[PDB]
Formats: C-alpha cells, structure tokens, sequence
C-alpha cells in the first residue's frame, strides 16, 4: 500500500490527513491534545488502509473520541520494535472512550499495553489480551470504568480461561474478537479457520498463500512475506528488506550497515568505514 | 560466482544403511543475521527432474520423510539418508544460494543386487 | 510514569 | 496449482542464438525469481542464471553478455535469450522456481531438450 | 501535580 | 525537563508559557 513515517499529531484534527493512503507507518503513531474536538468530527472519519504499526500507538487526551472501531478499524498488527516505556499500546487519559474497537488487532509483537484513567472506558475485560501479546504479566490496564464492576459489556463469541472461568470475548455489541484454532499460533486464519500460511502474520485473504498475507510476520520484500533478507538485501527496521542504494540514499543528508542490517548507529566497538558504510572493529579504543 | 566441489562422483550400498556424501564452498555460507547457512541439497532421482529436499542446510521441506538428515556448517556440507528404502537411488547435488547460486558437480547413489 | 509520559510528550 | 514448463525450439545450427520461453503458472511472477539450470546427458547440472521479483538480474560471469534474461509479468513468462552457439551447449534446459527470501529452488519444470 | 499539570498548560495555551 | 522544571520544583508562567504548542 502505502509506508508512511512515525507521526506525531497534536491540536488541530486537521494533520490527521497526512495518513490517507497510508497501510503501514513506519515508526509510531501518537495522537494527543486535542481539546476542542467533538464526538461528531469523528462519526464520519476513518482510516481503513492502515493495517500495520511497526513501533507503538499513543493515543492521549484526545476528546469527542468514543470508539476507534471507525478510526482505524483494519489495523491488524503492532511490532513494537521500539516501545513507549514498555508499552507498545497506551491509552491514557481518553477520557470520553467508551469500548476499543480494534476488532482487527490480533498480535503486539514485543512491547505491552498500558490503558489507564479512562473513565467511560469498557469492553476491557471482554478482550484476551493473551491472545494479542506475549507478555501480558506487564500489561497495565487500571482506573477505568470496567474497575468499578459495573459495565454495561454485550456481545456468538468464544470464551477463553483467564480466571477460574470462561469469558466472551468482543470488542463491541457488533464485533466479536477473532481467535484462531490454538494450533494456528500466530499466523491466523479464515473466518472457518483453515490456518493462513506459516509465514503471514494476523490474518490473509486467501489460505496458504505468502503473498496473500495482510502482515508479514518476518520480513516483507517485493510482495512477498520471507523469513529473511537475502543478499544483496538488507534487513530494515526490522520488518521489511531493502537495497544498498535505497539505505545509502537516506544516510546522505544517520544510517549505516552491520551485520546485514541497516541502522541509525554503529554499536559500540565499531567505527563507520566511510567507503562502503560498513561499521568495522575498532584499530585499538574506539573514538565515539 | 564461487565454487562448489563434491566427493565422490558415485558410491554404492545396500538396503537397511547409513549414508554421507561432501560438498565443499570457495566461500564462507553462514548468514549473520540469521544464523543460517545458505546451502541447499537436491535429490534427482535419474531421468526426471530434480527435487528440492532440505534448505538452510537442515530444514527438511513438505512431502520428505525423516530418513533425510542434512548436516555441517561454513564452507563443508554433508547429507545424511539414514536407513536405505528400494528407491532411494538417485543422483544428489549441492547449491549454495548465498549469493547468485551454483551447483556441485554431483554425486550418484547406486544400489547392490546379484 | 506519567513522568515519563510528559517529560517525552512537550515541544 | 504451482507450475513451469519450458519451451525450446529443439535443433538449432552453430552460430545461431537459443530463445527459450519458460511458461509459469500458479504464482506471479512480480514475488518470485526465475532460475534457469542445464544438464548434459548425465553429466553436471549448471547454474546458469536468474530474475528476481524486481527485474533485477543474475548471470553465471563465464556468460560474457551471451545471456539475456528478461521478463513479461503480465502473460507470466520468463525469456532466456543466448548468442552464437556451439555443440559443447548440448544439454537439457530447466527454469525453477525461486522463493529467494524463504526457500531455495523449490517446483522445477519436466525440462526441454536443445541440442546443437 | 501530575495530572493537573496537563490541564495547566492547557488553560496557558488556546493554541 | 518539565517534570522536573514543573513538578518536583514548583514552578512559574513563563516556564509554562515557553512550552506551548
Ligand atoms: C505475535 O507474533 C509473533 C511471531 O511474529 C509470535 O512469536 C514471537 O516472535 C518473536 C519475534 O519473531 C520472538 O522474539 C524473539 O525470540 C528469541 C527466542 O530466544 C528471543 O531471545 C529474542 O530476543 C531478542 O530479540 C529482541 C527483539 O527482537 C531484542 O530486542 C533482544 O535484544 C534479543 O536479542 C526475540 O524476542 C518471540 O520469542 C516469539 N514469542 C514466543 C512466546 O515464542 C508471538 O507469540 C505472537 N503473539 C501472540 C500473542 O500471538
Ligand atoms: C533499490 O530499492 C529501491 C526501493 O525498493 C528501488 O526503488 C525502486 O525504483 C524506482 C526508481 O525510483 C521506483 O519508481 C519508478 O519511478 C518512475 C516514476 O517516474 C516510474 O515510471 C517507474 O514505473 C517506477 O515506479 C520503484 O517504484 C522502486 N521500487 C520499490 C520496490 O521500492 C531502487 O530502484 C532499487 N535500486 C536498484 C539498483 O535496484
Ligand atoms: C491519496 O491518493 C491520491 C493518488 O494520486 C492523491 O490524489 C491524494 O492526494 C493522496 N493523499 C496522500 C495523503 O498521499
Ligand atoms: C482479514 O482480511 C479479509 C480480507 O480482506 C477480511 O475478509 C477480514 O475482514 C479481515 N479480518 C479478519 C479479522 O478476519
């Protein structure tokens, strides 16, 4: 589709724009500080293109916004190759949301989610986070409405074990929570749960099919979902593979390759060769 | 292009045993950014085409039984069919595909009768 | 760490 | 439905260029690289080039410009292209599928004979 | 101060 | 920063003022 960098959006709605057509931004997305906004700025916008965040999602103090089952309804995975904290989802402060509403959602590789003092905020305990993170030992979900027992939560579903009983899982009155056949793991499925292929990530359009993947679970090149890079292309923000030129292009005008990565930086121990962009060991201490 | 060379040029045995052929590279085949090594080996059992068996020097593709065993690492190769069944005849090949891809000059499996 | 929170979110 | 098969001409006099269109279906050709593999009567089986999902082209260096490997992605074919023969060429020609980041050379065509 | 901090420089900004 | 301008030490406006949008 379309890879789009990390935004940063604050005050005016009007910035929100800049995501149009965008399918995967590349980095984070932040949304925050918005106070003169209004519920009805929000019932007729929407960003279905956008199915993939490779860092965290932020959303913070934004008001008039009451579900974000229209604002992004078909975003599927979050990386988490960088986190805010530890978290590569945080809700805070949302005070006017109600119900979530990312009925797409369905893995945050790596990082966790902290959703905390959202008053009006339930359908919170209706989600199986386990089926969405690895580690939800640090997940930090406190102060919202769902803490005071009293939550109006309606959804067909299916329940998994998380206390001493089954629970039904949605997201809203209208969307259940997908949950693939444990076997699947995380490479998702058909709605009658034939496993999508081994090297998708949350869902597919078509069965058994590396191209007909909606999120790479490795890496992504020239259409395809692969396990890895292969010379002479290099692993890039550790999701998608890219050429010499393309990684040379961006540094001029601060990245270099090591290890058949392009980065930002040298890790220590490493000096950049300026010839050919390589980090190599240091001649003896390294000045950096 | 590098340069792949194996050993034998044929070999032979009989049902119920264990066997190793070699492969060797002009080049180092271990990815860093993976730990794998990028080598192939393909069964071609004689007058039809080839056939893709095990990658990454040692994960076994769909549709081939256990009895298949690559193995070793860097530059030298070797593959293991452990326990002999009647048509495991065939002439076997290594290809690195590291960079571009070039095959070994190929080793054959015949099988002892009368 | 709504220390963090701020201390990272303010032009 | 994952398939190759090649198209050769069969006889070709010295001197004169080999056209071999490799016929692939079942996968696009945007996502995958095309390999193609030649193998006299039972001697070696030789490398000698590909196409990736980009365009991009590998050739075997002891091709001096003699291979030309190109592409129609539309009509799902693969276009080797070599000048000036000699009877050393005499070999049985394959094209294989290519899965370059996943897999190695995986689904081969039944092979087309040339012979010079 | 924590959360008032954020309606604080609310009021200060308009912007 | 602010946290730390605003919170632990207590601050003053134009400290707040300084960092608007
Ligand atoms: C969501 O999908 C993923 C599949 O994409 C699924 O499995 C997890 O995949 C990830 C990433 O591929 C695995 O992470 C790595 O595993 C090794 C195992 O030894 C770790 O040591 C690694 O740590 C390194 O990498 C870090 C981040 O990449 C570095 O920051 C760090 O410095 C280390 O070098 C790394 O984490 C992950 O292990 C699996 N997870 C499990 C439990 O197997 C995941 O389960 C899906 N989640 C859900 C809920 O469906
Ligand atoms: C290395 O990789 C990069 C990124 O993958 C390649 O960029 C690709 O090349 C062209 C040139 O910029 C891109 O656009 C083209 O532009 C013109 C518009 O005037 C248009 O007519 C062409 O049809 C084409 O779209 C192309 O989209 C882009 N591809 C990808 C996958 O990103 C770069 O070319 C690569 N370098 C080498 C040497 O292969
Ligand atoms: C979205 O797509 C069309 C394609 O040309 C363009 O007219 C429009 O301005 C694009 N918007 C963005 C934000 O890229
Ligand atoms: C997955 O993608 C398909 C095809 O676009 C679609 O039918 C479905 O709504 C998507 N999401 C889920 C959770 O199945």
């Amino acid at each position: 589709g379309e890879v789009c960098p990390g935004m940063d959006i604050r005050n005016n709605l009007t910035r929100l724009h800049e995501l149009e057509n965008c399918s995967v931004i590349e980095g984070h997305l932040q949304i925050l500080l918005m106070f003169k906004t209004r519920p009805e700025d929000f019932r007729d916008l929407s960003f279905p293109k956008l199915i993939m965040i490779t860092d965290y999602l932020l959303l913070f103090r934004v008001y008039g916004l009451e579900s974000l089952k229209d604002l992004f309804p078909n975003l599927t995975v979050i990386r988490g190759s960088r986190l805010f904290f530890n978290y590569a989802l945080v809700i805070f402060e949302m005070v006017h949301l109600k119900e979530l509403g990312l009925y797409n959602l369905m893995n945050i590789t790596r990082g966790s989610v902290r959703i905390e003092k959202n008053n009006e905020l339930c359908y919170l305990a209706t989600i199986d986070w386990s089926r969405i993170l690895d580690s939800v030992e640090d997940n930090h979900i406190v102060l919202n409405k769902d803490d005071n027992e009293e939550c109006g939560d309606i959804c067909n579903c299916p329940a998994t074990v998380i206390n001493g009983q089954f629970v039904e899982r949605c997201w809203t009155h209208s969307h259940c929570q997908k949950v693939c056949p444990t076997i699947c793991k995380s490479h998702g499925c058909t709605a009658e749960g034939l496993c999508c292929h081994s090297e998708c990530l949350g869902n597919c359009s078509q069965p058994d099919d590396p191209t007909k993947c909606v999120a790479c679970r490795n890496f992504y090149l020239d259409g395809r979902c692969v396990e890895t890079c292969p010379p002479p292309y290099y692993h890039f923000q550790d999701w998608r593979c890219v050429n010499f030129s393309f990684c040379q292009d961006l540094h001029h005008k601060q990245y270099v390759i090591h290890n058949n990565k392009c980065i930002p930086e040298c890790p220590s121990g490493y000096t950049m060769n300026s010839s050919n962009l390589l980090c190599t060991p240091c001649l003896g201490p390294c000045p950096k | 292009d590098i340069v792949m060379s194996q050993s034998p040029s044929s070999l032979v045995v009989s049902v119920g045993e264990k066997v190793t052929m070699s492969c060797k590279s002009s080049q180092s085949l271990l990815y860093s950014s993976n730990q794998k090594n990028f080598l192939a080996w393909y069964q071609q059992k004689p007058g039809q085409s080839p056939k893709l068996l095990i990658y990454w020097a040692s994960t076994r593709e769909s549709g081939v039984p256990d009895r298949f065993t690559g193995s070793g690492s860097g530059t030298d190769f070797t593959l293991t069919i452990s326990s002999v069944k009647a048509e495991d005849l065939a002439v076997y090949y290594c290809q690195q595909y590291f960079r571009y891809r070039t095959f070994g000059g190929g080793t054959k499996l015949e099988i002892k009768r009368a | 760490f709504e220390d963090y929170l701020h201390n990272v979110v303010f032009v | 439905q994952v398939q190759l098969k090649e198209s050769g001409p069969g006889l070709v006099a010295p001197s004169q260029s080999l056209s071999i269109t490799c016929t692939v279906s079942g996968f696009p050709l945007t996502a995958y690289g095309v390999n193609w593999v030649r193998q006299p009567p039972g001697k070696g089986l030789e490398w000698l080039g590909m196409i990736w999902g980009d365009g991009n082209t590998d050739y075997n260096s002891a091709l001096k410009s003699r291979l030309s490997i190109s592409k129609d992605n539309s009509k799902s074919q693969v276009f080797l292209k070599m000048n000036s023969l000699q009877t050393d060429d005499t070999a049985r020609y394959y094209c294989a599928r290519d899965p370059y980041g996943s897999k190695p050379m995986d689904y081969w065509g039944q092979g087309t004979s040339v012979t010079v | 101060c924590g959360s008032h901090l954020v309606e604080a420089l609310y009021l200060v900004c308009g912007e | 920063g602010i946290v730390e301008q605003c919170c632990t030490s207590i601050c003053s406006l134009y400290q707040l003022e300084n960092y608007c949008n």
